[PDB]
């Protein structure tokens, strides 16, 4: 049927970032969770490129 | 294992998808050319002349 | 006049490759849906209503 | 021998002559001992106001219950006694009254249709009895999930237009409609240039025209001198209606793009594409081996209790798409598999499946046109929509012209990156969000 | 009874090219998708830079 | 000017097989193999075998795989249908003129070379439960199953649907057995529309020379009587009251068929009081709520059941039945005018003619005529048959029903539904 | 609501004795009436019996004149006390004979099932009458259950 639903890697992504049942009314206050994830990754990529010359 | 993929339907299936597969190559080319700054390809482009000597 | 459809009464089932399954002859109904409040067993794990190989230009 | 081609030429030309009234009178002759005779009228719900929405449907309930020449019973008694069957129907665009009778009974058959169509005794006692009958039929229809989803689809696709309305009207309009309301629509619509007298069977077109002048002539004198009504176009809206009911065991979903309308030459290619996708139902014996990929994936994975494609046509507009019924947990997959097929056809339709589509369509067209009733219906409708009978050889001509390129050009024209009208009913929590449905109307790979 | 269900009036929200009930939406579908897809194309172009 | 219509060709072969064709110059073609193999030839050890068989029409054959039967027929846009009745199975095949050959071949394989593979039969067993569930959602199906189980102690007692205890119990061998001993020359008819007689005769001579099974069309219906009652809850009550009548083909059956139109079959006018329907008028007199009533008429090779069928509210059931029953009684007592019968004649005659006007109804009639009679009887003489029925015969048919040991099936809230006993 | 499914289990566990359905059916055929009813609930009723139906059944059947309080290893004053205190209910039906109209006929159930179960029966005598005692003796002349293990 659907490749995006039944593949043992794409399935895990689908159920977390795509088809996830989320509330219709979550504020801009709910954005910080993802924004933390962005912050964490941003610190890793600047951090590594800094660790290369430090 | 490949003889199953040869026949009139696949002839139609290839022709149906080729304008698209060609246009994605044009996307990839322009895309690679633009991203690395291939002055080899880009010198011959009538406005993109950042190598302005 | 020998046919259990032409003597509109007893049951006949029909099965097919491409078409939906049919049942029966006559038997009340049609003059039972004019005196209303006959909603009928509708869709509780059931086939296609009407049958469609009657498509047009 | 006889080739399939030759057989199409053997079917006799539908003969048309016109009365001075504007009543088009048409017939297809055969050696049959019986016949079907009817009047097809250019009236439905698309002509109604909002304030008289059940009007046509109401007349349909009153039409067989008495005339000035045949009060009450009399009509039934006459039709019944000769062994004839008398029926009626009303869509949003067309209303028809027809008689199946012996060929020799054609003189009385036409006579009775004339009386029904011109001299409807709308007796106030009977209109009140019909009020209850129609209201009871409204409660009855509520239980038919399929009848609902299509009314709902009409209501949302044709939002704010006369086409959004149902044939039967809302409850309040049944409760408050008067004899005046009824006579007015009757006089404004049952006018001769919008009526076709159709017949099929052991006939003589000479004899039918004779009868048409004998019984319908009586609509002359003066006509159309104060007001004339022509249909306004109806805006299609890509929208969604979701009636969530978790107490019904199966979900009904009907999804459609805007179609072109009756007249358009590209209804043929649409029908072919529809034939390819086809229709499935749990009592089909084929299952896994079915040609249509949707039907086979539906059968294997039991994704569905039933699905059917449709190309519903109205003047200059339509509904093109599919309707299905399934378990609560299968709505998503049914949509995916359906929309994937629309896109497959839009972008990569192959030559042989297009032959099968054409083949299913020739078979459907020839199977449908079997007997006096289906053919008489085809004469009446055709004249009202196409202005003529399109002969079978022309249909074959127009079918044979469709190839793979035609399908993918035409399917793209109507399906590709177009906004669906979506109607859902029952256990629909899993019915995809409109954005998601709308995203299935294109492919990122194409 | 289900025949009473009319869709609420949307005039308040409707894009001006599709406010007329007597006007075909197909006339304006091209131009309307155009705008929203141009916004997206321009966005990606900006992000690309 | 249409084409001057051709005549039906008919042939009994020495082996007992029957061929009938009509070149109707139609753009499509229809072929039906009709077999004396309906539900009645099942026994108490193999019930439902002819149901699964009916369901098995596209399983694998010698000469054509499952997948081929499906894709092959679908490629040309034809159909393969199978219609069982208590007496016959009928394998029907439709297509455009140019494609008769491939569908014929498929037909012959399904009917003469079915392989019934262990795993394919295994996979198809659950279709019996769906097939049965989809039919049984008409209250009329169970009523007519039960009506038959009660009427006959015998062969016509068997239902066209498979008993629940049998689902998943019908063996691949049982179907092989059913075919070898029922799908034989002398129990068969090959009917063709839009085909030629030489071609049908050819395939009959080549492919349909099978004989090595049972002989009798009458393994023999022993009519018995009694009633079956099914408490249901169910919105309104379904009841059929019936006595033994007349075997199809006999003169008596035609009287029963006229009686049925004197009293009332289905309606004629969309939403009507059914003015000529003497049964409907009789109940209506003292029942002022939703109801239905029709004369029921079933005709078989060696028995028949005539009576009436009623749909009514739980509490009105007994009134509706008693009113219908007494209405029959008055016709047995002599109360029947000449125009009453004249109208019933016209209702029957017209109805018959309409019944054969399409190619689907035509082929089925020529098929059932070939099996029951071994003849084709044209409409012209069927109408002559009907005409020969006198008023006194219709009276005699009503007299037979009234005085004959009844059979009754009913389902719903049976609280106010009578018991034969009390009729 | 939560107890409704126990009807389906309860019925399934009894009905695994071929004798239970035979005696249900025997009664449905014998009587047109009250004794026709089975001690197990018809399938169409499972999940359809209302809280009100049971309240109704109790109020009109669990009444003084339809009741007996029997005690073993208890005293008469105590039983009489609780009877006087707690069991003075009356406001329902009266008749022990709402009345069994014996009718007759047969019910037949095709089964497959290893071996055949059949009960043949006629109307006899109401419990308590002299006639019933003759029937009870007839039953032992002909044969009830066995007396000796494997005989
Ligand atoms: C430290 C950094 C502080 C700066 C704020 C960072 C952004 C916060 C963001 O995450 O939330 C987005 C959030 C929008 O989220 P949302 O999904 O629409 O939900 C509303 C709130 O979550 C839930 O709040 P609410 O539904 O109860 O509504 C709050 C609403 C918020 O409404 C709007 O967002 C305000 C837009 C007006 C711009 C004012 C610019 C300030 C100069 O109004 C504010 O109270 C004040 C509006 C100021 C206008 C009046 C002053 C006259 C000039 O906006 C901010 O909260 C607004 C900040 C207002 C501060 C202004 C104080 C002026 C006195
Ligand atoms: C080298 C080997 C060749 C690789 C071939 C494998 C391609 C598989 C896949 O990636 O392509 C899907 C996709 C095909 O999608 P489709 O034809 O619309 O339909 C597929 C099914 O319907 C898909 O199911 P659906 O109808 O539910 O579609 C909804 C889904 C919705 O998924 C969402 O986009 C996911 C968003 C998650 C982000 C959350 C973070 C929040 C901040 O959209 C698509 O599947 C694309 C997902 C893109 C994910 C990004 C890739 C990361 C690796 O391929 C695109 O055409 C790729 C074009 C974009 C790249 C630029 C071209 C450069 C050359
Ligand atoms: C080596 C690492 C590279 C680092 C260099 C940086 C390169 C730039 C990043 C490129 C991002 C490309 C984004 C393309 C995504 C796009 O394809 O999605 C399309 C999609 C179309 O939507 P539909 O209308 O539903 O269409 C489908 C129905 N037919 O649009 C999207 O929603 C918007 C685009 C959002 C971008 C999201 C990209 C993030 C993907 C990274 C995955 C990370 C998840 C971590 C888990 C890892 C497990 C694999
Ligand atoms: C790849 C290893 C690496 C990772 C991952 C990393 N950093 Fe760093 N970070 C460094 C190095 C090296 C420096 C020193 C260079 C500098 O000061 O810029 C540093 C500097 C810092 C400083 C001093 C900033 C200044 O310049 O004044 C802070 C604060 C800090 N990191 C916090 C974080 C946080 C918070 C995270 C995410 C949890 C993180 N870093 C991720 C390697 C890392």
């Amino acid at each position: 049927t659907n490749i995006r639903k039944s593949h043992p890697l794409m399935k895990i992504v689908n159920n977390a970032f795509i088809d996830l049942p989320a509330p219709s009314n979550i504020s801009s206050w709910w954005n910080f969770g993802s924004l933390l994830g962005i912050c964490l990754i941003l610190q890793i990529l600047t951090g590594l490129f800094l660790a290369m010359h430090y | 294992m490949l003889t199953r993929f040869l026949g009139p339907r696949y002839r139609q299936l290839a022709r149906n998808w080729v304008p698209t597969a060609g246009l994605w190559g044009a996307v990839g080319a322009v895309g690679l050319v633009w991203a690395t700054d291939w002055r080899l390809i880009l010198d011959w482009v009538p406005y993109i002349n950042g190598k302005f000597k | 006049m020998l046919s259990v459809a032409a003597r509109s009464g007893p049951f006949a089932p029909v099965l097919s490759a491409t078409s939906r399954g049919v049942a029966g002859a006559l038997r009340p109904l049609v003059q039972a849906a004019v005196p209303a409040t006959s909603e009928s067993p509708v869709l509780d794990l059931k086939r296609s209503v009407l049958c469609r190989e009657s498509l047009r230009g | 021998t006889a080739t399939y081609a030759q057989a199409l030429q053997s079917v006799p030309e539908t003969q048309v002559s016109q009365l001075d009234n504007g009543l088009r009178v048409a017939s297809e002759q055969s050696s049959q001992p019986t016949c079907t005779v009817g009047v097809w009228i250019d009236a439905g719900s698309r002509y109604e106001s909002e304030k008289n929405n059940g009007a046509g449907y109401f007349v349909e309930h009153l039409a067989f219950k008495g005339t000035k020449n045949r009060p009450g019973n009399a009509l039934e008694k006459e039709v019944e006694s000769m062994g004839a069957h008398l029926n009626a129907y009303s869509t949003r665009e067309h209303t028809a009254y027809y008689i199946k009778a012996l060929s020799k009974d054609l003189p009385k058959a036409v006579e009775l249709l004339a009386d029904i169509v011109q001299n409807c005794s709308l007796e106030d006692s009977q209109i009140e009895k019909e009020r209850d009958v129609i209201l009871q039929e409204l409660q009855e229809n509520d239980t038919s999930m399929r009848d609902v989803v299509f009314n709902y689809l009409h209501a949302t696709a044709f939002q704010g237009t006369p086409l959004a309305q149902s044939v039967e009207g809302p409850s309040e309009n049944v409760r408050k409609l008067s004899r005046a309301d009824l006579t007015e629509y009757l006089s404004r619509h049952y006018k001769a240039p919008r009526m076709v007298l159709a017949a099929a069977g052991g006939l003589e077109h000479r004899q039918l025209l004779d009868l048409a002048q004998k019984h319908f002539s009586g609509l002359s004198g003066t006509y159309d001198e104060d007001a004339v009504p022509t249909l306004s176009p109806c805006r299609f809206t890509g929208s969604q209606i979701c009636h969530r009911e978790d107490g019904l065991p199966l979900a009904h979903v009907a999804i459609a793009v805007e179609g072109p309308g009756w007249a358009h030459p590209d209804n043929v290619a649409l029908q072919v594409a529809n034939a390819i996708i086809g229709h499935y139902d749990c009592t089909y014996g084929g299952g896994a081996h079915l040609s249509s990929p949707l039907a086979s994936i539906a059968a294997t994975n039991k994704l569905c209790q039933s699905f059917q494609t449709f190309n519903i046509c109205y003047a200059d507009t339509g509904l093109l798409g599919a309707h299905f019924v399934c378990d609560h947990m299968s709505i998503d997959d049914m949509m995916f598999v359906l929309q994937g097929q629309w896109m497959r056809l839009c972008t990569s339709a192959t030559e042989s499946e297009v032959l099968r589509g054409k083949n299913l369509l020739r078979n459907a067209l020839v199977s449908h046109l079997d007997g006096t009733t289906p053919v008489c219906e085809d004469i009446g409708r055709s004249l009202l929509t196409y202005g003529r009978r399109i002969p079978l050889a022309e249909w074959e001509s127009r079918i044979a012209e469709v190839d793979a390129r035609v399908v993918r050009e035409v399917c793209s024209k109507y399906f590709y990156d177009q906004c669906p009208a979506v109607a859902g009913f029952g256990p629909i929590e899993q019915l995809p969000d409109y954005n998601r449905i709308r995203s299935g109307m294109f492919w990122l790979r194409f | 009874s289900h025949t009473d269900i009319k869709v609420p009036d949307f005039s308040d929200y409707r894009r001006p090219e599709v406010l007329d009930s007597t006007k075909s939406s197909k006339e304006s579908s091209e131009a309307r998708k155009g705008f929203s897809y141009l916004v997206t194309a321009t966005t990606t172009v900006g992000v690309a830079y | 000017v249409p084409p001057h219509p051709q005549d039906l060709e008919f042939t009994r072969l020495p082996n007992g097989l029957v061929i009938a064709s009509l070149e109707n110059y139609a753009p499509a073609s229809r072929i039906g193999l009709f077999i004396k193999a309906g539900s009645r030839y099942e026994n108490s050890n193999n019930l439902g075998t002819s149901h699964l068989l009916r369901l098995a029409s596209s399983l694998t054959t010698k000469g054509a795989s499952s997948f081929k039967i499906t894709r092959g027929i679908e490629a040309v846009g034809g159909k393969l249908s199978v219609t069982s009745t208590r007496e016959n199975m009928a394998y029907t095949v439709e297509c455009l003129r140019d494609d008769v050959d491939i569908l014929m071949e498929f037909l012959l394989n399904v009917t003469t070379a079915p392989e019934f593979r262990r795993w394919e039969v295994a996979a198809l067993q659950p279709q019996l439960r769906i097939d049965k569930a989809v039919a049984l959602q008409n209250p009329q199906a169970h009523v007519i199953e039960n009506l038959h189980a009660a009427a006959y102690r015998n062969a016509l007692a068997n239902s066209l649907y498979c008993p629940d205890y049998r689902i998943g119990k019908v063996t691949p061998v049982e179907l092989h057995d059913y075919v070898q001993n029922h799908f034989t020359s002398a129990r068969m008819a090959l009917i063709g529309l839009g085909v030629s007689h030489p071609v049908l005769k050819q395939v009959a001579e080549q492919f349909l020379n099978i004989r090595g099974g049972l002989g009798l069309s009458g393994a023999k219906a022993k009519y018995h009587g009694g009633e079956i009652r099914e408490q249901n809850g169910d919105s309104l009550v379904h009841a059929a009251l019936v006595a033994e009548s007349a075997a199809i083909g006999s003169a008596e059956a035609n009287a029963f068929s006229v009686l049925q139109h004197v009293l009332g079959a289905g309606p004629h006018v969309k939403r009507g009081s059914n003015a000529t329907s003497s049964l409907y008028q009789a109940v209506a007199k003292g029942v002022h709520q939703p109801f239905d009533v029709s004369a029921f008429n079933a005709s078989y090779s060696d028995s028949g059941l005539f009576g009436f069928y009623t749909i009514s509210q739980a509490a009105s059931a007994g009134d509706v039945i008693k009113a219908a029953y007494n209405q029959v009684k008055t016709i047995a007592q002599g109360n029947l005018s000449n125009p009453d019968v004249q109208a019933a004649k016209n209702k029957l005659k017209a109805g018959y003619l309409m019944s054969v006007e399409s190619s689907e109804g035509f082929l089925d009639e020529v098929g059932s005529q070939a099996l029951a009679a071994g003849s084709y009887t044209p409409p012209s003489t069927v109408l002559q048959q009907i005409d020969a029925v006198a008023d006194a015969d219709v009276i005699n048919a009503a007299k037979k029903f009234v005085s004959g040991r009844k059979s009754m099936a009913a389902s719903g809230n049976l609280g106010h539904t009578p018991f034969i006993d009390e009729l």
